[PDB]
């Protein structure tokens, strides 16, 4: 009821699967191009139509390999949903932010690297305090009306900024945003559960969550230590290793052992339960995944079978073990 | 619960009123002061709240918020219509007591 | 007073003949390309300038042969009115509906198959419950302002949906629709006669009716049985054969015999009377025809001579025989 | 005859009133409650009904629909002007009887 | 200090008033007549001045400027509310003296 | 001199009134009824006529045109202000005579 | 003070000379291409920058020769003002009128014949009763926003239609027209003198008058009879010959003899006085001329010297002789 | 704190350095192309991203050499801010002003000479009394929406004209301007100090000042007389020489000697103090420089070190010596 079960992105007419594939650390970096082609073929053959990238990921090499695979395999453009994110574009002062100049130039450079004519959704990656909101909404409306995009959304914004963007768009007869990308897993529960349903009921802005496994923590592989060829053992990721090796990580590993006992009682694995727990409410439209090899992706797709088995008693037991439910 | 700076448009049968959010959230126990009660009157195509109600009473209803709590019936509106408006907008019991004290007979 | 007698389509400035030619089951399917070229030449030489197709008809082969005939015969583009309809575009989830993405992609694919730069009217083939009305009206206004179309209209919508589209267009300073395609013959009389004149007098939306002969029932050929090489004998049309062979079809054949007696008294044939009966009121702008060979089209064009002979007594006699007049 | 949810804008010499259609169709025997009588006042360029008539009477005319049938003359408007407005908007005979009963002399 | 020809829109809780700049600059010692005092109420997205204040008093406040200095309290508004409005809009001391002379008791 | 069907918008200090041209051209001897006199108040950017004058008097001024010639002073407006408005809008001498007859003392 | 003395066209920022050259009966018809090139070179060397044509003049051959001369002589596009008029485009029903389809197709065909990218002003040649005004104003705003024109104006419209176009443009935030082409000479004085100054003072719409010599009547050549190789002796112009030979033409010839006596007293010729009489008021921005050979054009340009000699006494004497002054 | 210290241009999202390089008398005129390339390389290597030119400077040769240097050195377009100014375009009547025709044609010709696709800011060089403001604001909004520019601003306008442009843009839902270029040095202090901060606090319009050294007067080189190869010794500059040699210039030279004593006490040179004095308030966003050789530019860049040394006592001493402070 997530992949090859389709639902609207917010209250718009665009329909997506509820599992997507993400173009972070693996693509252009950790894995090769042939493994990336194998992962994209395995995702496309199971009904996943949502793929998400950004211009800062490995300085555009993820967009280059993502544009190579699509042109090689010969898929139709009308059966795919491609998204990009724009905040960081270079070392100069004028190559970052959310001004009109960088939005137009960054979207043109991303479309040139992807070998495409348009994207489906273009995201603002983080808010900009140096630009007025009216300039941002006018630039997004401009690139939609020129045919370089179809929709736009935000990422890591607060509710006041999203409501300000909506009110500016209604004031000047512009185009409001449709979506918001937020972080959501079992140890990060506040924003998606207490702030976003008011916006969804009021102005119809959906949610597309990322990092469901906390970069591999909730998967249960770091209980003994740091295994080789993991994300914590890579160069440039000392912060994740210091997070795992600290005193909070031991309590997280004990709670993960209890949740693994629950998931083994249910008949599945712990990453399948952790992925299917994020989709138990109707305010979340899709979950973006990450995978290093094909066995991880074939295991992660199998949360569809364990999604209808989540009754209220199991959810109450998970909330009793976790103990971090926010107060409304 | 900051309620800072954002403007709110209230439409009463085609007659439009504007105020700030910190004016409305001084009384959180009422219909307009609570976000859960007024959310069913929001119009998303126009960015306003719409009420299909009586027009000359909402000047007194808005002046209840803007003056810090003073109830004053308009001269044109009768007693029962203004009492029904006070009962609909959920101003409380002390607003009814001040209305009965200002109107004499109570 | 139908073909080579021109009238406005609704209250717009576009003038059409009141007979058109339709690109359903025949083109790309039942008949060959040479017969299709013969039918189009015979229609164009008699003053018919209206031709209507869709993207679902034989998976685009009707649009391919219609674009081949126009490019072969060398007619001027300014003397023709070409329409297309868009709802169904493929097997994927994102290739159907009335969202912005499918409207833009479907109109681009239809214009690529037709070898044209623009169409005249683009129709929405059926209503969509999964899309907001504002997105549909904004996408139609976008493809009109880009030069890919001139006008737009609806098909199989109710009056509340057409009035909602008009009010959204007046609210956001967009473009309202001009036309509606409805079914209208002697045994389907309700919608065109009781619901559409209010919309025509209020907001100026005309009507372009289709199936005037009920797929060949009112023509009077199925009285003995099912003749070979008809539409009911084709594969994939068991529903029409079950409709003809049922108990209602016998009463329809008896009423058709009485109407044939009336049309023989008037001096003409029964399909000419059945076609000219649809044009007796001013709320109908045009009637779309279908034909398998050239003798059928040359007979169907001859309703122009029998249109001015319909007095009020003959209309009252037809309503007395039929007995299904709706109540106002 | 559902009359559900659609909003109607009525323009009285530049003064704008808004209501719902189910409010107007409670009285189908009047000018505004019947679609055949009000269709000659529709403006298609602006999506509203326009009347070139007296402005302070239509608040009482709209409150006749919104209160379920109560007739109350405004204090500023005289007797003959309000009687001509009641005769134009075709409220019936029992509205005239309630007006004469509320005004005393009848 | 020409003040010539430019139009100014003043928004009082959703009720809009328009005037010319040479009307306002006849009294440079007030809130609306001085550019340094009224600049904190300007709204740049809408090109207007916004006040979240009492609505039936600003007709008398605007007629003070348009008639050359005549103070006349509206019949609906009480004494203390209109006195607070005169104190807020900074009309001076001779406007208060004319108000007390016109109101009797002073 | 057909005056047929065209609508005219008149703006009185931000308060907007609409009428038809054949209503105004029933009295060609006045300011609004004559095209040569009202042409200096036209605003081409907004398609309206603008007057920086008193707001509660123009309802009576417009009802003079809409009722065929009846003069009725509003209850709020004093005698001298309404007399100055009648003198500005150039309604004539018989309108002044009907005003003095309706007001008693004349 | 007419040619090489520049003034604004209406209240817009476009500045034109007050003499222009017209592309009627001569170009493509009566005269050759070399004479047309000689006339255009003689007009351009004296400071005339305004040239006016239409799509109905000799079925586009006037536009073809006008586009040939400009491309041959190598003049800069920024020093010329080119206008076209669009109502009649062909024999079909959809190739005439003021609908969106014919405005876009006719302007594209005119720009293809003229070998240009844009025109300066595009005129509607006559009013259309079959089209709403909103469709016409939206189509004119569309072709201005696409870069195919800079301004638009009307021709042979009444004051109510021009005011309706202005009010529709102000209602829907569209572009109002700037100009009107009207007929104005010594025997046609009503419209320009009594109806247009109100529109010029109210909404700023200027006037560009045509036929100052009444197709050669006021020039004084038809006093004896019909000379050979004139416009009245051409085929297809029997109406002008019947107008000249009637009983009103004799009184016009007698008044022309008295006006010739006045112009001979002033020191000039009768066509120079007749041309300079049209420019005596400030409501007229330009006068369009016609000429068959270069001597006529060199004589017609010389009204600049006789324009400042028109005092009030001479104007009163001309009004006393003519006797047809309209009453205000 | 001026060059390689960035700030917003007005209240927009565009960030510029506070020193720029100007394309007046030197480029295409006084200096060669190799010296111009050396100056542009020296400016770009120190963090200056703002370069300013116009279409009237040496009849486009400054734009030609500025487009040659950028294409030769291979810099990225997203790290540069290029501005142009448009009022004078040729000798014809239609090739000057601020109408729609000249704005579109002049910007297209400037972009063709610069070998670019767009500029960043396009300035109106002086106000036009013959054009309405609505036509100017609509033409600027048109060239921004077509992708030929990103922002627009004014030059040598008064405050009433800037406020009128803002109110027209807010009335018709158009784009307001963001900047104003004004003259500002030690002997021209009125407009920037008394009129522009009200506009900056009200509607957010910044200032970009030009001529900080009064064409070389405040630099202190003309004390003895007129040295060879200066700007006053060039042909076509007799007005500057007559200004220097008059009786006011002697008092200016005496005050410049006292200011040179102050700047020598502070530890720097007189042009560095004169440049850094213009940037002491927050209402000025950038200062445009001019230089003939590389030693002048390397000296002029060094005002960054003397900007934080300006205390209130030194500013009061400079105001006491100058004696021309405007009264608020
Ligand atoms: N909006 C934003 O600003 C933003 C920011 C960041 C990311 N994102 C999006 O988030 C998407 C998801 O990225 P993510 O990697 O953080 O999601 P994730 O699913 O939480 O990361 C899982 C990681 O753990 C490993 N893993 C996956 N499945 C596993 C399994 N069954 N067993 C053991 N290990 C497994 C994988 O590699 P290893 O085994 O090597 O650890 C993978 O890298 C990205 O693609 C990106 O598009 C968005
Ligand atoms: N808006 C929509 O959704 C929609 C839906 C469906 C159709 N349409 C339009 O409707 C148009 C009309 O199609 P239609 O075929 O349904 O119209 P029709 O005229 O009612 O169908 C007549 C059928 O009967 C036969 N026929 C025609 N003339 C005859 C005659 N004198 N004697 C005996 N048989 C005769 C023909 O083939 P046979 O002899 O083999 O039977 C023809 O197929 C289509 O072209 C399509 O564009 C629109
Ligand atoms: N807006 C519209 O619908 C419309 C309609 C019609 C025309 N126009 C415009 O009007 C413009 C003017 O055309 P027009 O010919 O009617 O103007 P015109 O100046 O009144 O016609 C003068 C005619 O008389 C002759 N003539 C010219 N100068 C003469 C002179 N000194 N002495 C003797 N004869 C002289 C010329 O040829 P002949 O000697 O052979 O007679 C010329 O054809 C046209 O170019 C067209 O663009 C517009
Ligand atoms: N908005 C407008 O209408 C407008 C109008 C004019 C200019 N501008 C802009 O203003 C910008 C600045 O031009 P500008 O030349 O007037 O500025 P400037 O800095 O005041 O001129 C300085 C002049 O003096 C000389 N000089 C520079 N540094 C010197 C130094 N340390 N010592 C001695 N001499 C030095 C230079 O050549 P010499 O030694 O040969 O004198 C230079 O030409 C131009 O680029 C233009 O873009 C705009």
């Amino acid at each position: 009821r997530q992949l090859q079960f389709y639902r609207n992105l917010g209250k718009s007419g665009l329909r997506v699967s509820c599992l997507g594939l993400g173009t972070w650390v693996t693509f252009g970096g950790q894995i090769t191009d042939e493994m990336a082609e194998q992962l994209m073929t395995l995702a496309y053959d199971n009904g996943i139509n949502l793929f998400d990238t950004a211009e800062v990921y490995a300085a555009g090499k993820a967009e280059v390999v993502l544009g190579n695979i699509i042109k090689k395999k010969g898929w139709r453009r009308s059966s795919l949903v491609i998204t990009t994110k724009i905040f960081w574009g270079g070392k100069a002062e004028t190559e970052r932010g959310l001004s009109r100049k960088h939005i137009i130039e960054g979207l043109k450079a991303s479309l040139e690297r992807l070998q495409l004519e348009y994207v489906d959704v273009v995201f603002a990656n983080r808010p900009d305090p140096n630009t007025p909101m009216e300039e941002t909404v006018r630039a997004m409306t401009h690139v939609i009306n020129q045919g370089m995009a179809m929709y736009w959304g935000t990422s890591r914004w607060s509710s006041m900024e999203i409501m300000e963007a909506y009110s500016v768009a209604r004031q000047f007869n512009l185009t409001p945003p449709i979506c918001e990308q937020a972080e959501y897993h079992m140890f990060q529960r506040e924003k998606v559960e207490v702030q976003l349903p008011e916006l969804f009921h009021k102005i119809g802005v959906g949610a597309m969550t990322w990092s469901p496994l906390a970069c591999g923590i909730v998967s249960g592989k770091y209980d003994s230590g740091i295994p080789p060829y993991s994300r914590a053992s890579l160069k440039g990721y000392q912060w994740l290793k210091d997070k795992i090796l600290s005193e909070e990580g031991r309590r997280q590993q004990a709670k993960l052992k209890e949740l693994q006992a629950i998931a083994e009682r249910l008949g599945c694995t712990l990453p399948q339960l952790a992925i299917a727990w994020c989709l138990r409410n109707e305010g979340v439209s899709s979950v973006l995944l990450g995978a290093s090899n094909a066995d991880q992706l074939m295991e992660n797709i199998g949360a569809i079978q364990v999604l209808p088995k989540l009754s209220s008693s199991i959810i109450h037991e998970i909330d009793s073990i976790l103990g971090n439910k926010p107060y409304s | 619960q900051d309620c800072c700076g954002e403007r709110v448009v209230i439409n009463i049968s085609g007659l439009r009123f504007e105020t700030q959010l910190k004016t409305l959230c001084q009384f959180p126990e009422t219909l307009l002061g609570d976000p859960k009660r007024r959310m069913r009157y929001f119009d998303p195509l126009r960015n306003e709240y719409f009420f299909d109600r009586n027009r000359p009473s909402f000047d007194a209803i808005l002046y209840y918020y803007q003056s810090g709590g003073r109830i004053r019936r308009p001269v044109n509106v009768p007693i029962d219509i203004f009492s029904e408006e006070i009962r609909f907008y959920q101003l409380g019991e002390e607003a009814m007591e001040k209305f009965r004290e200002d109107e004499g007979f109570l």
